[PDB]
């Protein structure tokens, strides 16, 4: 005869979520909470651009090593960018004292 | 599951119901069709929305430079920093994963809730004017045109209007 | 490579979208960053158990 | 809510009932009145009390001086300290707020539980000697003076003592 | 408890049933006996197992030397280290204990779930061919030899095969 049924939504989604009691539970809707992608670019932070040193370490840049872009134009920055092994640092050998501190304080 | 409706007596879902999460399937002569109950579906969307926006929007994060660089006579400091970083990473990893697990279980149980409560809502309207056929389905004793169905959907059903015919058709069964 | 994009979280390999609470890209970051976790998958269900047929 | 009793089929609450959280309203000739079911109410007070006293009393805190003062060649140390403080504050803020949310939901669901279970307790005692009128209410077929009501309240009801009169009054309905 | 089956209408447990967590007791002439429903029991073992293995297996811990030793002009550093250690210990103690509490409650509620859902599974098969005697027990109107019982256990029951006899035995009751 006549009928009224009560049921629930379903679709083609294959999203799986882990659960306390059961794992790989296929669900209709889901949301990611875990960022796992980077844009492979050194963007600028909160409106301020980083300081580019190109080929020099902080020591070379601030001492005025003859081969470093002194970047007189730069009046503010958010963070500093070196390379793994900068090429032009203390061109006349010697020890730079309290170097980690200075790097820390010139960071921004 | 935890309430025995989803994956319980209601064996599966309706791929044909796109109007929302919770709904109805009727079978009056005039024809069939699927509908959604926008009250319960909407309350569920608001609740789940608030949950997710509560796991996300609650993360305050100051401006922070995680990195610290030390020399060769500052190994104690370097290992202390390392100890801080690694400690926080352990905490957030553990609490984050268990949070996701527990609240996923909670969400599924919450949907199961809404469906069972809906089934009971319909049942409390049809006490003797219908029987519990199969699962998530009632068979009427009186014929219920579209008007009557849409009446069950919006809560108003009008029982004594159909009580007599039902009283007849039920006796021989 | 350096670029003109703007972001609120920076990491050696490249900037991050800082809207979600957790990440797994790189531990040492600079900015208003998500928290680093040793997790492959942190996915939360908003819908219900999908049982088509 | 999650069980469909509070804000569900029971539309609202009884401002006149001060004896406790859960209770009864009877309507025998002798007169009306409100009462509370001290068993379930007391179990709920013990449970909730234990919850709150478990969120508070579980906070061990050693004697600690959060402040550290550094000079101008100790910026690495100063930022490390800052990093520790800010990290803990982030953790406790997030976990505290989500804890309050989740457990508030759990508490409301717990009350909804207690009321539904109470309704069912009454229903399983009155199977055919009464009908489910309206919501959170039963109408008797046999008249039930104060003594009988107070019997339903303390569990003992004595069904076959009133089964015959009910069998009569029910037929014509 | 939260669903009113364990410590609810089912007053206690069956010390004689060793086949599992959930099961049956039948009383057909041929004789009595206890059995277990391995489907629900096994699903519960898988779920709980996954829970515990989720609270344990989720603890990543790097190789770490907690101890740091300082001299007499490094009290700021020593109190900083002390501050880190003490902070983490506070966090893990609090979160660990509340986790155990909350998840114990959740587990007990989960068992209560499984039992109530099982009771309802049997009820939905026997609508008019039986009555709800006592608690966690049904009395048949037609006599149900071992084969029939083992039918209720594996889901298949075959109702219209026994509907007539029941229709007879029920009228005078
Ligand atoms: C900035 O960095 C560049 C790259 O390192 C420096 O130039 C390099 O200087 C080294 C000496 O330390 C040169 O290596 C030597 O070359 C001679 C032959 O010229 C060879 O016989 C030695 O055995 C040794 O390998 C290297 O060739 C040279 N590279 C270039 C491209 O010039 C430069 O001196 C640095 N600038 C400052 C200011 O420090
Ligand atoms: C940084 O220094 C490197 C040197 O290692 C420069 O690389 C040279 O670039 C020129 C032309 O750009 C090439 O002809 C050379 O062969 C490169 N040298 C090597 C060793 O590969 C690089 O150009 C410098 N970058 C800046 C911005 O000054
Ligand atoms: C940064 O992350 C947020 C959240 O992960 C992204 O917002 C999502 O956008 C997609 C498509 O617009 C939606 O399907 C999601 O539902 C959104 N999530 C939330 C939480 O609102 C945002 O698009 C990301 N930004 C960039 C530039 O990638």
């Amino acid at each position: 005869e006549d009928t009224i049924c009560i049921g629930y939504h379903a679709n083609n989604s294959t999203d799986t979520v882990d659960t306390v009691l059961e794992k790989n539970v296929t669900v209709t809707h889901s949301v990611n909470l875990l960022e796992d992608s980077h844009n492979g670019k050194l963007c600028l932070l909160k409106g301020i651009a980083p300081l580019q040193l190109g080929n020099c370490s902080v020591a070379g840049w601030i001492l005025g090593n003859p081969e470093c872009e002194l970047l007189i134009s730069r009046e503010s920055w958010s963070y500093i960018v070196e390379k793994p092994n900068p090429e032009n640092g203390t061109c006349y050998p010697g020890h730079f004292a309290d170097y980690e501190e200075l790097r820390e304080q010139l960071s921004s | 599951g935890l309430f025995g409706a989803i994956a319980g007596f209601i064996e599966g879902g309706w791929t044909g119901m796109v109007d929302g999460w919770y709904g109805y399937h009727h079978q009056n002569e005039q024809g069939s069709g699927y509908a959604a109950d926008q009250k319960s579906t909407q309350n569920a969307i608001n609740g789940i929305t608030n949950k997710v926006n509560s796991v996300i929007e609650k993360m305050n994060t100051q401006f922070t430079a995680v990195g610290k660089e030390f020399n060769k006579l500052e190994r104690r400091m370097e290992n202390l920093n390392k100890k801080v970083d690694d400690g926080f990473i352990d905490i957030w990893t553990y609490n984050a994963e268990l949070l996701v697990l527990l609240e996923n279980e909670r969400t599924l149980d919450f949907h199961d809730s809404n469906v069972k409560n809906l089934y009971e809502k319909v049942k409390s309207q049809l006490k003797n004017n219908a029987k519990e056929i199969g699962n998530g389905c009632f068979e009427f004793y009186h014929k219920c045109n579209d008007e009557c169905m849409e009446s069950v959907k919006n809560g108003t059903y009008d029982y004594p209007k159909y009580s007599e015919e039902s009283k007849l058709n039920r006796e021989k069964i | 490579p350096m670029d003109e994009c703007d972001a609120k979280c920076q990491t050696p390999q490249g900037a991050i979208n800082s809207s979600l609470p957790f990440q797994n890209v790189h531990p040492v970051t600079i900015g208003e960053c998500p928290k680093y976790v040793r997790s492959a998958k942190l996915r939360m269900v908003t819908g219900l158990r999908n049982i088509p047929s």
